[PDB]
């Protein structure tokens, strides 16, 4: 997740110049994701679950 | 400074076309007011210019 983001992330900033999007969409699929993204579970579960709630919020603008 | 969209913000000039002085002070604020008894406007156009320092000029502004 974040080896992705990060990309993305860095490579926005040229391309994005005022008036324009990137031109390099990236799309993700989470399949069975009840599994390692539950309501409420042990640690284990945590680095999965905030890695992503990143994205939920912060990857459309990249 | 190789830049030309970034020419306004480095070299600066005016009608004379030479570079300012720390005299010219005045000048720069009425270029986005006009003057005290009328009503008037001032506008801003950013499409070339990307998003870092578009903060900064707005700060200052």
């Amino acid at each position: 997740s974040r080896m992705i983001f990060d990309f993305g992330f860095h490579y926005s900033k040229n391309r994005h110049v005022g008036g324009a999007v990137s031109d390099v969409p990236i799309l993700v699929v989470c399949e069975e994701a009840h599994n390692y993204l539950p309501r409420s579970g042990g640690a284990a579960y945590d680095a999965s679950r905030k890695s992503i709630e990143r994205i939920a919020k912060e990857g459309r603008k990249y | 400074l190789a830049d030309p969209r970034l020419q306004f913000l480095f070299y600066p000039k005016k009608e004379d076309g030479e570079d300012l002085a720390t005299g010219d002070f005045a000048d720069v604020v009425r270029q986005f007011v006009g003057y005290m008894t009328k009503s008037n406007v001032s506008i801003i156009d950013l499409s070339g210019i990307p998003f870092e320092v578009l903060s900064i000029v707005v700060s200052l502004i």
